[PDB]
């Protein structure tokens, strides 16, 4: 979004994530290494289930025939009545794309503060020995391998064990 | 090391269209319509649905029932929806009419937009004692009743003067309000005409006759033809050398009525007593089965989505509602470049 | 030590609707609707209100004022909100009418939505010079005057033929257009009848006779009745033998009308001028007071709350509008379990 | 809301704030202290009094009778009248519903970023010694009692007094 | 040193309406809505425009046209779009009309609502042979056709008798659909009066003729003057001593109509076969250029900014929406203080 | 915005910043100093006219007048259409009204997430060793001039020039 584009964040992503959408990779001497996070998952595809219920949920009144108005007696009054259903056909169209447009809009741009929502819960478990760089990414005293990301996202990480302050 | 937040990457086939940003390419989407099809009609799930007015009425038209042909009378089902199957009725029966001189054949549609229709169990008026000379009634032998032989329509009555053939002036009579309190009285007459040969021996005078009617400030003039009729249609296929043309009118409750007549008058007997609403959409028969809504192009409905795309029509019930386009709601995340492997350099 | 921020706890009866959380509770609400009580109605607050059309007038009701009823003759002040308050007006006065074989009963709630009605200051023709022979023009004693004595609507003349008693055919006259130019112009026109004796004595025909008129592409046709009348009622009460039949017909700006007639006319005089335009609703007298908001169910309203909730109906003034549910707006927080103890451990 | 919800905020609140509806606690050796912020609570609260004016001032046209139609000799445009006002009532609803969902919406939403504005009030005022956790709390070097927060939430804290740098 | 992040500070003179913060000054703006200035009419951009009806027919009105006046014959083409440039058309032709007893005037207007227009190629009834004797067809010296001489409408016929000039009572045609399946039929009838010598010197009565006619419910009732007429208006200048009332009647698909008669009867010959829908709004001629959007207030619109104030009105083509107040949208950052030398202290 | 009321920002902006709305200024011994930030500038910008774009891009239906209803014969008719036309033009005016308060309401309320995506770019850019305050200033060991500034915010500056890690 706008917020990434100037707080320097990484265009790209990764397809080793395959268990969620957002998630957490560490880049070190071995290479690269992946892992998914899946409360950030969950809870997104709930506010958009809830955001369904809403658009479901709304109700507008039946249009039918006129019950005194008979055909090729009241012509002009049927004609005005067919016009009158169009309007309204129109105007609650016009109105569900406003409604749809703002949902898609909210949906799309919840991917940044998703990602800040991540980032300082990894600042907060990764100990306080790590530095922030500023666009997401923390620099370790320590080798993480999958295993070590793997414990990471699962939110199990102790950094007791491996020899540091917490 | 360095450990980051970061976003997948996957396929990203799908389009929606945002309000800042354009059109995006996104992961999954969930639709939000569908484009139905064209189905058969049924009855609507939790309400009481009218077909046919008189539907254990056997060999009936829906017009035949609304002007009282013989073996055609019942008890008519109230209901709060109804089905516009027909829109220009036809008879099957009785005395030929020549339809197409007033607004008759809409009869039975009217009739189908109150909840509530019955026919009174006593005339309106006395017809032997109306203005006009004492009168005799005239009965039809393509008109045949319970035991056979000679019958009419149970809504009027058909006047032929007892003892003096003669002319006349015109003649008023004022048609009172039978009804309960909330009801709307519809009063069904008419005038029937022969040629002059008949008409001199019938009546007594072989001009046209002047007929008008007024309610509730509403007003119709007519003149009747002698001779030179078109052809039977829609009846009892016996020969006739005259025909009948048949007109209602429409009381308010508490107002009166007005008619001004001269000879061959069909004085009005039952009257329809009619009050409720309900709910009137195009339809076709016979009702098959049950669904949540009714629509006028795509028959009985079952909603799945909340939308349609389609053709917008009247529609009764539990209903999807109409949009222009294909919907969509996403359900997954934007594009991302797959720069894994340029960042893996 | 810790240092940290946080929210506060506390009772969360109220419940509010969110677009991606579902329904939450929360600390404490801003109602925006209420249920409104009904009242008696009022005047409106900023502008002059009809009730009555003439409220100088003593002992007239509307009809009485339309129709030109001696003594309820006045100046009919002008207003952009009008009172219907009256379904089915009626008269107190004159010569007795048939009032519901024509339109006339409404002839007062049409004048009351024009902003400027007046009664014009000439005749629109010379009654005595008219088509049909020179006439004399009746008064009737149950229509006393302000000198008592005799009289008649001010509206009409009832033409008696002066010395020639004898049949006629129809004939015509062209009703011209005598207001200004952005007024419409309301005709009043009618005729009376009687039994057959006063029938050949005052006219010289026993017979039905037939009226026609025709304005604007609006044309009506009208038979009239000898003998055998119903009771009189809302008149002044005098024993009487025949009846009137009374209509109005309206040109607009620049057009003329036509009447066609026989014996028993009663020729148009004074015409309704009316330009403008009003707003009506239906209500109840007397006006009471002062309020924001004239409404159809509830009477006179203040306004205090954007929204309200009940029965929907039409309005005048400065008025809530009408959602289906109660409305409200959070004013608090969400709910918080109260974990400081749990923390606090 | 979804932010402290992976940001590792606190779930519950505390009773002792009765002067508002944001404020501060300090949690240490004495146990626990409690102070309120008054500046916080008083623009959300003119926040939301500026959206009640906004919802409180829009308007609609009157629906009156026809002026030429008469009762009983138009009865079919009389009912075609009454048609729509009903499906015009219908329509303004549904707008209002929507206009105060979306105003209840960002009404709930803001609770975290009034709380993420009041974290890093707190860290500028708490002194350059202080160290950042990553779910709103800090870590100090000296005692806070209920003078201490006292304070601290009306904006006169100064840690020059408390043999800090500052 | 100490690097900060920060916001300029400019003129900010321009104000916008947000819903958290009331109203707020800007830097710049981009504005949403022009008021347009009243222009002339001009052709559609994209579809075809019709102005008068027959364009190519020289010194004809459209009453002309409607009405068959010879050497105002001619080919009508199509189009979607109509111009009503004439809220009362007028002749300027044939044989003198009582233009405001019936509805005629309106007959171009309603031609002009159809997209095919056309009329038949056969007479829909054989004048000579219809009910109430022989015939001969008259014509009029102020109806010259192509070769000087005589002529008349032809949409119609004036019936004198041939040999027996003699009083009649009515009677009756039935009028057919002689239009394809899809297609509408206007019939137009009417009937001619003069003075009293001249009434009997041609048809061989001297009274008032009624004239009735019917179709698809839609009844209608007149009477003819004897002398007394109003003066010549939009004819052909030569004097006359009698006066035509001429009238339409439409069938629809399938229907069959009906005419009841007296002496004086101008029967239909060529009817009007009618198909398709146009879209129609108020507009004057001649029709200059090209446009984007026609308006009822302000002509021909190029779209420039989606909205508009002023005056609403009807409009067709691509056009902008009408909204109340002038809208802005903010293109710029809010009010920031110059507060740059307060903190350079 | 609520947030700067609370997070502590500044209340006033600079003259100096003529090349762009967001920019850059650094107080020190030698004065003040100011630059401007043309991205950030350029993506509020495209963000504003693709609003314009949504806005601009809405169909509502052709009002003309009813083929059949003549005038003076059928009044009635005509009435109730010009009040059909009344009351459309009425809704659709509120709903637009509606739109262009919620793009005015977005479009007012970036301007603090603008400022959050400059203070952290800032701080990537700036070292390791900078300190953050917690009000979007910064403190530093080098001194910064016009030229400093100058290649600061065209996103060449590099630390390692200025003998300091990096
Ligand atoms: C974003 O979404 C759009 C919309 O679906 C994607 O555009 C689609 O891309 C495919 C792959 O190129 C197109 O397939 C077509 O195949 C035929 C051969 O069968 C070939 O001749 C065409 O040139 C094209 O390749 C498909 O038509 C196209 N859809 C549209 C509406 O243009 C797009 O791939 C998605 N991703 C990105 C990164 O844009
Ligand atoms: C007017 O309509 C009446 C309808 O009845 C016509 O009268 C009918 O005319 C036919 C003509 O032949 C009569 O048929 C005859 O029937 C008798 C008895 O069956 C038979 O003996 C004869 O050889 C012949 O078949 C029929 O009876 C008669 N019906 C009556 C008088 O009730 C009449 O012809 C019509 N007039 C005109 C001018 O069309
Ligand atoms: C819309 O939904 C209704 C409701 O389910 C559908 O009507 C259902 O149709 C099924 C299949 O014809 C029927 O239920 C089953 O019928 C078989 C027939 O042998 C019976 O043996 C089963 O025990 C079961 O009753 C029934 O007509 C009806 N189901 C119920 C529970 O009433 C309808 O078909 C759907 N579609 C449309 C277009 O209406
Ligand atoms: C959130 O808001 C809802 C809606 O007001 C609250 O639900 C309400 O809770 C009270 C307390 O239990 C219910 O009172 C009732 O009292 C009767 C005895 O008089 C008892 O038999 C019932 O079982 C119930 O306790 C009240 O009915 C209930 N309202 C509704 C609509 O269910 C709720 O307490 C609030 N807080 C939470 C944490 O949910
Ligand atoms: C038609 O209506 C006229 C209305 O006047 C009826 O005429 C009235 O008939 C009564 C019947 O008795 C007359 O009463 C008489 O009055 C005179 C004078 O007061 C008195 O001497 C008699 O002993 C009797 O009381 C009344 O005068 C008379 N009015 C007239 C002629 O103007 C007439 O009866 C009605 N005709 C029918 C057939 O109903
Ligand atoms: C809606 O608001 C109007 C306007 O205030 C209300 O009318 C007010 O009613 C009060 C009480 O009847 C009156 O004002 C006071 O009346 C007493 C009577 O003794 C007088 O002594 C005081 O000096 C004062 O005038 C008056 O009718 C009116 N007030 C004003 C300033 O005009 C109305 O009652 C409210 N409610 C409804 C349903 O309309
Ligand atoms: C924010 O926007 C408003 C709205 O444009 C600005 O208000 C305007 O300020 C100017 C400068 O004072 C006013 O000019 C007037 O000049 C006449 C002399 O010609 C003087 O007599 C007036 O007292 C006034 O100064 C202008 O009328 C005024 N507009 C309105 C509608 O009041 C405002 O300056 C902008 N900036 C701020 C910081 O408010
Ligand atoms: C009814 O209308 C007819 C219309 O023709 C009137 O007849 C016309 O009356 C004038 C009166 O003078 C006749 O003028 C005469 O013309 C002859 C021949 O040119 C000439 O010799 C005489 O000296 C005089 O100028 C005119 O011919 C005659 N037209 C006819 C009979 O066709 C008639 O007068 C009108 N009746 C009434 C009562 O108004
Ligand atoms: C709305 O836009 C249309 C379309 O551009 C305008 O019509 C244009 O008017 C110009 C100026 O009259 C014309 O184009 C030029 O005309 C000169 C005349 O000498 C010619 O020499 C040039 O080569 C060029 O054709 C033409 O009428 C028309 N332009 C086109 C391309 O069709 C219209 O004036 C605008 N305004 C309104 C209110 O409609
Ligand atoms: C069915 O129609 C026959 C027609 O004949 C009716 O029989 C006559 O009914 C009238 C009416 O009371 C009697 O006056 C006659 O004596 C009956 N018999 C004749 C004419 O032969 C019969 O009543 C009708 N049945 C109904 C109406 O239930
Ligand atoms: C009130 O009504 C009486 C009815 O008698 C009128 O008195 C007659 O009016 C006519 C009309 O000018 C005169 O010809 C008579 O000479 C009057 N006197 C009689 C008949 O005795 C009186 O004019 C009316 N007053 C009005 C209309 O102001
Ligand atoms: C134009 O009008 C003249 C009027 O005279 C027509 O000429 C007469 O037409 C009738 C109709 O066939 C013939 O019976 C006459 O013999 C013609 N000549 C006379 C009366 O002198 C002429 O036919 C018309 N032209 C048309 C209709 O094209
Ligand atoms: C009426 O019936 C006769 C007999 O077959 C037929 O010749 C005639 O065409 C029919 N009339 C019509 C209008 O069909
Ligand atoms: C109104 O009627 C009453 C009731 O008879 C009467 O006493 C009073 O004098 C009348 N007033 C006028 C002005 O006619
Ligand atoms: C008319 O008045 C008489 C006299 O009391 C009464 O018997 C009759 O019922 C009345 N008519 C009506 C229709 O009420
Ligand atoms: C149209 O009328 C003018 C005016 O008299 C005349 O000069 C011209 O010849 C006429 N044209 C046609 C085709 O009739
Ligand atoms: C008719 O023409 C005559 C002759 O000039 C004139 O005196 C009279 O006023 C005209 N009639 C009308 C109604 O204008």
């Amino acid at each position: 979004g706008f917020f990434g584009a100037i707080a320097g964040f990484l265009e790209g992503g990764w397809e080793g994530m395959i268990a969620g959408w957002f998630g957490y990779t560490s880049h070190g001497a071995h290479g690269v290494a992946v892992a998914a996070d899946l409360k950030a998952t969950q809870e997104a595809i709930n506010k958009i289930t809830k955001n369904l219920n809403s658009l479901s949920e709304l109700e507008v009144k039946n249009l039918y025939r006129l019950s005194y108005a008979m055909d090729e007696l009241h012509n002009e009054i049927l004609e005005l009545d067919e016009k009158v259903d169009d309007l309204r056909a129109d105007t609650i169209s016009s109105q569900i794309e406003l409604a749809v447009l703002l949902s898609n809009e909210g949906i799309i741009n919840r991917e940044d503060w998703f990602l800040l929502a991540l980032e300082r819960k990894l600042k907060k478990m990764l100990g306080p020995s790590a530095v922030e760089i500023g666009n997401g990414c923390f620099e370790t005293k320590h080798k993480c391998n999958q295993t070590c990301l793997d414990k990471i996202a699962a939110g199990t990480f102790d950094a007791g064990e491996f020899s540091l302050p917490t | 090391d360095r450990i980051c937040t970061g976003i997948t990457s996957s396929n990203s086939p799908h389009v929606v269209k945002t309000a800042t940003q354009g059109e995006v390419n996104v992961t999954g989407v969930i639709p939000l319509t569908t484009t139905p099809t064209k189905s058969h009609f049924a009855n609507l799930k939790g309400t009481e649905t009218r077909g046919k007015l008189c539907p254990k009425c056997l060999n009936c038209t829906d017009l035949d029932v609304a002007l009282g042909r013989p073996k055609c009378t019942g008890k008519i089902p109230s209901a709060r929806v109804s089905i516009l199957h027909e829109v220009r009725p036809v008879t099957s029966g009785c005395f030929p009419i020549m339809h197409d001189r007033t607004k008759i054949r809409q009869l039975p549609n009217l009739l189908r937009g109150y909840e509530h229709v019955r026919l009174s169990t006593h005339n309106v008026i006395n017809a032997e004692g109306a203005p006009g000379g004492p009168y005799k009634i005239g009965t039809s032998g393509s008109c045949p009743n319970i035991t056979n032989g000679n019958g009419f329509f149970a809504t009027m009555a058909w006047a032929v003067p007892d003892k003096n053939k003669t002319a006349t002036n015109p003649l008023t009579i004022e048609v009172p309000y039978v009804c309960t309190e909330g009801e709307d009285q519809i009063t069904v007459w008419g005038f029937h005409s022969d040629n002059e040969t008949q008409m001199a021996k019938l009546y007594g005078d072989s001009k046209p006759q002047t007929f008008t009617s007024s309610a509730n400030g509403v007003t119709t003039h007519y003149v009747s033809q002698i001779g030179g009729f078109p052809n039977q249609t829609e009846d009892g296929g016996l020969p006739q050398s005259g025909r009948i043309v048949v007109d209602y009118m429409v009381q308010k409750s508490g107002k009166t009525g007005t008619i001004t007549y001269q000879r061959g008058i069909l004085l009005p007997q039952k009257v329809w007593c009619a009050s409720g609403r309900s709910k009137v959409i195009k339809g076709s028969l016979p009702l098959i089965g049950e669904a949540d809504c009714l629509h006028e192009k795509y028959g009985g409905l079952n909603k799945s989505k909340p939308y349609y795309t389609g053709e917008h029509a009247k529609a009764i019930g539990n209903c999807p509602i109409w949009v222009k386009t294909p919907l969509k709601l996403a359900n997954g995340t934007k594009y991302r470049p797959p720069a894994k492997l340029l960042k893996e350099r």
